[PDB]
């Protein structure tokens, strides 16, 4: 409102510095508050004020102080965060400048934390490097003059490592003629700092969130390899890490010591400098013993004088090569020996380094710079699966205050957002972040079912409760103790016995006792009451996996149960040693309770063990051309052996509407479809002048005389867009498909899985979904084209809702049935061709294709060469009618009017034969597979064409697939924007390599980016880690070239318009705008869209009766209101749907329509009263938002919820909420100030229908003003209706 | 099935003596098709038709027909097929890759043919199966010979076949394999030490070879052990800048001669870590330099 008067106030800084004087960090040595933060940012306190008027003339301390935390609070929240700074950048360089000072300012000239949270937007601008505008302040600090910052011999050995970069060095030097020691300068000052605290009345937690803050920093940057392909060296010299091991801070008995055991994962790991590709491990082995030999060289050379050194060099590398010979070959030196040793002979240290004067530290810079350590591969493959209690409390790793992750910390977890340094970090931090993340359900779980267990005191414990979700352990040992694989140094499988009792069965609670099947997961948990870690004393808990129920004559198949469970067999081995090494107890034997869960939230150890071997697999089995792709660098170069000539086939009903489709491309129409005018089916060419494309027509070959066999056809008329998307899809390589509200993406996917069927009968399709209701549709969608049901499938862990069932069994009761009918169709064709034995080779299905070849394609042939022979007589055509040989078995043909038509008659029944016997041959594998199961695998390993299955059952299938033999060609992939990374990236190696080169041609991945994400439990995963980012989109951020379906066909264009925006050019169709059904107006309410007020209710607006639970009864009460007069305009209640924002909301909604309409036969009930991310993909005629949220935004303000609760309408819309609240934030802006161009009063009309969406009503609409006036009206109305 | 018996019988009667080639042959094989189309359930004539058509040596008919014919009859019954296809194996002529892939269909059902299997790479060669194999039943504890061989003796095998073949292994971890063994082998560990060096002598990785004697003698525990290894490591230095480097070779072998007595003296106390004589004697074997001396009191 100040912005849009007539004469808007002149920018003034007397009014800034009045801010800085108080509400303001700047001035105090504490950081800013927070709350006072989300007021002024929320408040756009930097895209309206700062940003926009700020200067160097005006700039100071205080400006970028605010504009700093505004930018650490922007990226807390998950807001753009660059947006106003690259609107107008001619001054973003110069503040950057002064940033890098403000970050150089030396101690208590400007505040600690001030110079931390500098740090910390010095880590989101270098995390945030994908930005031109940051590039260019990003460039000079991460370029090649920062080896300008090394130790003279650092850069002097480093020109002669790789003779090749000194040149570009000079060059450098040249670039001078006519920034770079910023990292170092703050990498100096870190250590000082660190060294500033007290290792052992306490020092100030502003240290240590420093070094915890800049071990965040350094361990983005060296996650990021641009940035650390020369920090590398710098940080190497710097010597930190050697110092962060032996510091102060680190002996402190914990954020601080695990950010740096990241540094330390990152600083070693085998990526290469320059090269950028991972590096063997004989190349590893080869630089270790280089270093190694060099520095014996060194001893031999200059430590002549000390007897032990001397020693050391003439051994071999081998033998000196570990920690305990590192450790007995020096403290015999003198400080003056070690540093001619360290800094002259090795030059490990610059002899400027103030640290190379001290005799301890240069040792430990000596003990840490040479020993033979472990790959990342050994580290990873002596990790176990699940945690002990070490990780499920601790909120620095698996969070408590993580569900409340402000973002004011750092935390341990490393963050990728657009790449990483190879393959194998990726995995990795992806199996880790999935570990992560269910830690934190995993201990709810533990504690809400130990918490049920009530445990007390009795040396004993007893349980004044029970939990469903845990039974107490009568007896637990383990029987199974496997020896090593060679090179494993750990057991190779760990079983356990486990008997507990049922106790009270309570008929439900055994049964669920029961339900434990092979790979469940539970834990043995033991406790000690001291009287919730403190609350029931629990002590111990580690995890196992159930591996089969044990009967009662012990085969792994009263009231005493017991089951042989699998535990971590690695964590055993490594509590086994250290009991062996520090006399510690045998917990094998302390558990005193047992814990199991959900069979659908119990899938982390699985896929954790799913990314364990994909993280030992010996190769990127990925195609090459993809590696780069999914690595973020690179160009992306995976779009679309371009094959030139493709067959479209029922894609275009029409030869004109082809050309239609495409604007760029020339028409050349070969019509051969007999038909006068261009007709279905088409085959399109592209070019490899250049913008024509040659079209020829075809005709499918006959399939019979049968009329009926003739094949389906797509109807769908689908615009260039989709063409294009089907396009892209049809060639080799990557489709990245960017589809609208309601815009057919299923239509054009499962046209793509018809044409790859048709264009190669030899390839198959790969289909991976998040939910069943998508495989559903697809189904439901490739059923209604000419694609054999037997040579599709659909894999699940469930309803079956279609008419044809393509689960596995599905598929063998189909080959079962047609197998009988086949027989039983080549028994009459035999009878009927005089074949004596008729029932002989129909008998076998071998035999039938001896009776093909010997009595159907002989006379067929005889058939051919006779029809030939008459043909070139003269005599009468119908001659095809005369001679045709299976006349008798298709009595349930010729015309004789041409030769090439009664040829192609016979050939085509021919062709039927042919395919009955196919058919036949085909189903041999059910008469050959006895078992229904051997008939799956027969079917998804050989026959099947289209597999298709979900995410999760992907993760789950993908060893047992790749164990079978699976093979599969190309894939297709919708929910792209809604699976986890890895849950994507999974189903490329769901089987193995070809040659060692990947098999994978096609990769098409269909989804709306601007649509909801991933779901994650803990929301601190989101807000520190992004994991809810899913890997197309992150694609799409990198710059993947995506196809735009623009084209909604399912909802109405003003109501579309409301999120439609936040894509490019998506519009409406033709029957959107023509339809009657689309302009066909709401009745009992003048418009078909209205943002609905809700102000305070008897002083209560937005109310919390729980913790986190956030309802509206008085916006509740508007919507029940809202409905029950609709139900009383007769409109159909299961066509009108209630969705919320919060589920307190839909909790209370629900029960006040039990509460106030239930017992009605005038009233019905919605559809669905649920929530906004509880609808993703559904539809309904009406819908009615709760928004319910008053003080505070909420996770609404994301433009993806917005989108989502934006178009889950069809026809009509009532949004209810505080309309001032949702008008604040900008973000969400673009639909709210639509929702303002409308009265935001309830307009109704109740006396009406046929009206209408523009056109003047023909009754008085009426206005309720408040949610009491609505609920006056309704009491009245339905009293009024009741009497009738 | 009688009356399909005596026509069958009559019709490989009939067509006796007449070349492979003839119409004869075709239209017996397309009459017990005929049968088979009744016939599915019998290994008799099913057994019958694979061997005439094993007679008939069509790799490729045959093939189909012992695809067909096992998967149309029980399991208890696969086994009269066996032994027939088996042998079909041993037939030559036909590619060694579908006896391959066969072998592994049928050692996926009954896995206690497996030595049969390793006879058959070694009869053709290919060590970098049959030592694949033999390394993968070796590490499957629960296998039980046929021929009663040992896992020890097995084990014997495939160190020879890895130290032989050094170069047809490329693609397996020998190292770990065999230092895993030496984990589970406490009867031959010199032995072991010895084939693991000269597997990666015959392999130019000398240096590798020396590093494995070394953390041989730094690994052994009898005197047996210590006494081979060391007697190959003589041997090595023996066997292994003309004149610089054949005095080098004078100059390691001087080195390990004076060697022998320390090593067999190191694993004579190997032995009996408190056996107080042969102390006595060690110590006399460090007389000039009495810091060896000090060290072994």
């Amino acid at each position: 409102e100040a912005r849009a008067q007539e004469n808007p106030p002149a920018f003034k800084p007397e009014l800034v510095q009045t801010i800085y004087k108080q509400e303001l960090g700047g001035a105090s040595k504490r950081a800013p508050g927070h709350k006072r933060i989300m007021l002024l940012e929320i408040s756009q306190y930097l895209e309206n004020y700062l940003w926009p008027n700020f200067d160097v003339e005006k700039a100071t301390f205080e400006h970028v102080m605010s504009l700093v935390l505004m930018v650490n609070e922007k990226f807390r929240e998950g807001v753009p965060a660059w947006t106003c700074f690259h609107t107008r950048e001619d001054a973003f360089p110069g503040f950057f400048k002064r940033v890098l000072s403000l970050k150089d300012g030396r101690e208590e000239e400007l505040k600690l934390h001030e110079r931390t949270a500098y740090v910390l937007f010095m880590i989101r601008s270098f995390q945030s490097l994908e930005d031109e505008m940051v590039r260019a302040q990003v460039l000079r600090l991460v370029s090649l003059p920062l080896w300008h910052a090394l130790s003279p011999g650092r850069l002097q050995l480093e020109l002669h490592a790789h003779e090749a970069l000194a040149k570009h060095w000079k060059a450098a030097a040249k670039k001078e003629a006519k920034e770079t020691r910023f990292l170092p300068a703050l990498m100096d000052e870190f250590l000082a700092v660190l060294d500033q605290v007290v290792v052992p009345p306490s020092l100030n937690r502003g240290a240590l969130l420093y070094c915890e803050r800049f071990l965040e920093f350094l361990i983005d940057l060296l996650s990021q390899l641009p940035t650390r392909r020369f920090v590398r060296t710098l940080i190497d010299d710097r010597q930190l890490l050697v110092k962060v091991r032996m510091s102060g801070l680190f002996k402190y008995e914990l954020l601080y010591r695990q950010l740096v055991d990241l540094f330390s994962y990152y600083m070693s790991f085998p990526i290469n400098d320059h090269t950028g590709e991972p590096l063997t491990d004989d190349e590893v082995n080869a630089a270790h013993y280089e270093k190694v030999c060099q520095f014996q060289r060194l001893c031999f050379k200059h430590w002549q004088g000390v007897e032990a050194m001397q020693e050391l060099a003439l051994s071999h590398c081998g033998a000196v090569e570990a920690r305990d010979t590192l450790r007995r070959h020096l403290a015999s030196l003198t400080g003056e020996q070690v540093r001619e040793l360290v800094c002259r002979q090795l030059r490990l240290v610059g002899e400027d380094d103030p640290w190379a004067a001290d005799g301890a530290f240069l040792l430990e810079v000596l003990l840490a710079a040479y020993e033979r350590r472990r790959s990342q591969r050994e580290v990873v493959n002596e990790m176990p699966l699940y945690p002990t209690e070490g990780l499920l409390w601790d909120e620095s790793q698996i969070p408590a205050s993580s569900e409340h992750y402000t973002g004011e910390g750092a935390l341990a977890l490393p963050k990728l957002n657009l790449q990483f340094l190879t393959v194998a970090d990726y995995l990795l931090r992806s199996f880790h972040l999935f570990r992560l993340e269910a830690t934190y359900e995993v201990r709810e779980d533990l504690a809400d079912v130990l918490g049920r267990v009530g445990a007390y005191t009795g040396g004993r414990t007893r349980f004044a409760g029970w939990a469903r979700m845990a039974l107490p352990l009568t007896s637990f040992k383990v029987t199974e103790v496997r020896k090593p694989n060679v090179g494993e140094a750990k057991p190779a499988g760990v079983t356990a016995n486990v008997v507990i009792d049922t106790r009270p069965l309570r008929g439900d609670v055994r049964s669920e006792w029961d339900e434990l099947k092979q790979h469940d997961v539970l834990f043995l948990l033991t406790i000690r009451p001291p009287d919730p870690a403190e609350k029931f004393g629990l002590v111990y808990v580690r995890g196992c996996e159930v591996i089969e129920l044990r009967d009662e004559g012990g085969k792994l198949m009263g009231t005493a149960r017991t089951v042989t469970v699998a535990l971590d067999t690695a964590q055993y081995q490594i509590d086994m040693n250290t009991m062996a090494r520090h006399k510690s107890e045998d917990p094998y034997a302390t558990f005193n309770l047992l814990m199991r869960r959900k069979p659908k939230e119990n899938n982390f150890k699985a896929v954790l063990e799913s990314i364990r071997d994909l993280m030992n697999d010996d190769t990127a089995v990925i195609p090459p051309w993809l590696h780069d792709v999914f690595l973020g660098y690179g160009d992306p170069a995976a779009a679309q052996a371009p094959l030139r000539t493709v067959d479209f086939g029922d894609t275009f009903l029409d030869a004109q509407h082809v050309v239609e489709a495409f604007p760029q491309f020339k028409v050349s129409f070969v019509n051969k479809s007999g038909k006068a005018v261009p007709a279905p089916p088409f085959r399109i060419t592209f070019p490899t002048a250049a913008g024509e494309l040659v079209v020829e027509a075809y005709v499918p070959p006959d399939p019979g005389p049968y009329p009926q066999d003739q094949p389906r056809r797509n109807a769908v008329r689908f615009t260039p867009v989709q063409v294009e998307a089907i396009a892209s899809g049809v060639q080799p390589g990557l489709t990245m498909v960017v589809g609208p509200p309601g815009t057919g993406k299923t239509d054009t996917a499962v046209q793509v899985m018809t044409c790859l069927y048709h264009n190669c009968p030899g390839q198959r399709t790969l289909l991976i979904t998040h939910s069943n209701q998508a495989l559903n549709d697809l189904f439901s969608k490739i059923m209604e084209r000419d694609v054999p049901e037997r040579y599709l499938l659909r894999l699940g862990m469930a309803e079956l809702d279609t008419e044809q069932d393509f689960s596995r069994v599905g598929r063998v009761n189909a080959m079962l049935a047609r197998r009988l009918e086949l027989l039983a169709e080549v028994e009459k064709m035999a009878r009927q061709l005089g074949v004596p034995e008729a029932e002989s080779v129909a008998y076998t299905c071998e035999t039938a294709g001896y009776f093909w070849l010997i009595h159907v394609l002989a006379r067929w042939e005889k058939f051919t060469a006779a029809v030939e022979r008459a043909r070139a007589g003269g005599a009468g055509a119908a001659v095809i009618a005369e001679l045709f040989p299976f006349k008798e078995y298709f009595a349930d043909v010729f015309a004789g009017a041409s030769f090439d038509a009664d040829m192609e008659r016979a050939r085509g029944c021919f062709r039927h034969l042919k395919t009955l016997f196919q058919e036949l041959e085909e189903c041999r594998a059910f008469e050959m597979l006895k078992g229904q199961a051997d008939r799956v695998n027969y079917l998804s390993t050989k026959q099947a064409k289209i597999v298709a299955m979900t995410c999760t059952h992907a993760a789950l299938k993908r060893r047992e697939f790749l164990q079978l033999a699976f093979k599969y060609d190309n894939l297709l992939m919708e929910e792209a924007a809604q699976i986890l990374e890895i849950e994507t990236f999974i189903p490329m190696l769901l089987q193995k390599p070809e040659d060692g080169v990947s098999r994978l041609k096609r990769v098409v991945l269909i989804g709306d980016h601007h649509q909801l994400p991933p779901v994650v439990k803990n929301q601190a995963f989101q807000k520190y880690s992004h994991l809810d980012q899913s890997l197309f989109t992150r694609f799409i951020r990198l710059g993947t070239p995506y196809v735009q379906l623009n084209m909604q066909g399912r909802a109405r264009a003003s109501l579309a318009q409301l999120y439609n925006w936040r894509y490019k050019a998506l519009g409406d169709l033709p029957a959107v705008q023509a339809l009657p059904a689309f302009r066909a107006a709401n009745p009992g309410f003048v418009h078909e869209y209205q943002f609905v007020d809700v102000p305070d209710y008897l002083g209560r607006g937005e109310s919390e009766p729980l913790p986190y639970f956030y309802q509206n009864l008085g916006e509740a009460e508007y919507v029940v209101a809202t409905f029950m007069f609709m139900r009383l305009l007769g409109y159909p209640a299961h066509k009108i749907s209630i969705l919320t924002t919060y589920n307190g909301q839909k909790a209370l909604i629900r029960d006040v329509i039990e509460q106030r309409c239930a017992p009605y036969p005038m009233f019905g009930r919605p559809y669905r009263i649920a929530t906004v991310d509880k609808y993703q993909g559904a539809q309904n005629d009406y819908i009615l938002l709760s928004l319910v949220r008053s003080r505070a935004v909420g996770h609404l303000r994301d433009v993806r919820r917005l989108v989502v609760a934006m178009s889950r309408a069809r026809l009509g819309l009532y949004v209810f909420g505080r309309k001032e609240l949702f008008a604040n934030c900008y973000e969400l802006k673009n639909t709210f100030r639509l929702l303002m161009a409308r009265p935001t009063k309830l307009a109704l009309v109740k006396g009406e229908v046929c009206s209408r969406q523009v056109d003047d009503p023909v009754a008085q609409p009426d206005l309720m003003d408040g949610v009491e006036a609505m609920s006056g009206l309704v009491a009245a109305i339905t009293e009024e209706q009741t009497a009738a | 099935y009688k009356l399909w018996h005596a026509y069958l019988t009559e019709r490989r009667l009939a067509v006796r003596g007449l070349r492979p080639d003839d119409v004869a042959y075709e239209a017996l094989n397309n009459t017990f098709e005929r049968a088979l189309v009744s016939m599915h359930k019998m290994p008799r004539v099913w057994l019958d038709y694979l061997q005439l058509l094993m007679d008939q040596r069509l790799v490729t008919r045959t093939r189909r027909t012992f695809d067909r014919a096992l998967g149309s009859l029980p399991i208890t019954q696969h086994d009269r097929v066996w032994a027939l296809y088996l042998k079909f194996i041993h037939t030559p002529g036909i590619p060694v890759e579908t006896a391959v892939r066969l072998y592994r269909r049928y050692l996926k059902l009954e896995p206690t043919h497996a030595e049969e299997y390793v006879a058959y790479l070694k009869a053709k060669n290919r060590w970098g199966e049959a030592a694949r194999k033999l390394a993968e039943l070796l590490n499957d504890d629960t296998f039980r010979s046929l021929e009663g061989k040992s896992k020890h003796q097995l084990w014997l095998e495939l160190c020879d076949m890895i130290t032989k073949h050094p170069k047809e292994v490329e693609g397996m971890r020998v190292d770990a394999i065999i230092r895993g063994g030496i984990r589970r082998f406490t009867d031959e560990v010199g032995r072991l030490w010895t084939s693991l060096a000269d597997y990666y002598i015959r392999r130019g990785m000398f240096e590798k070879a020396r590093d494995v004697y070394e953390e041989g003698l730094c690994s052994v525990i009898t005197v047996h052990d210590f006494s081979l290894i060391y007697d190959a490591y003589t041997q090595f230095e023996e066997s292994l800048d003309d004149g610089n480097d054949v005095d080098l070779r004078l100059a390691r072998l001087e080195h390990l001669m004076n060697r022998r007595p320390e090593l067999l003296s190191s694993v004579i106390l190997r032995q009996n870590p408190h056996n107080v004589a042969e102390w006595h004697k060690r110590v006399k074997i460090f007389t000039g330099k009495p810091t060896k001396q000090i060290l072994t009191y």
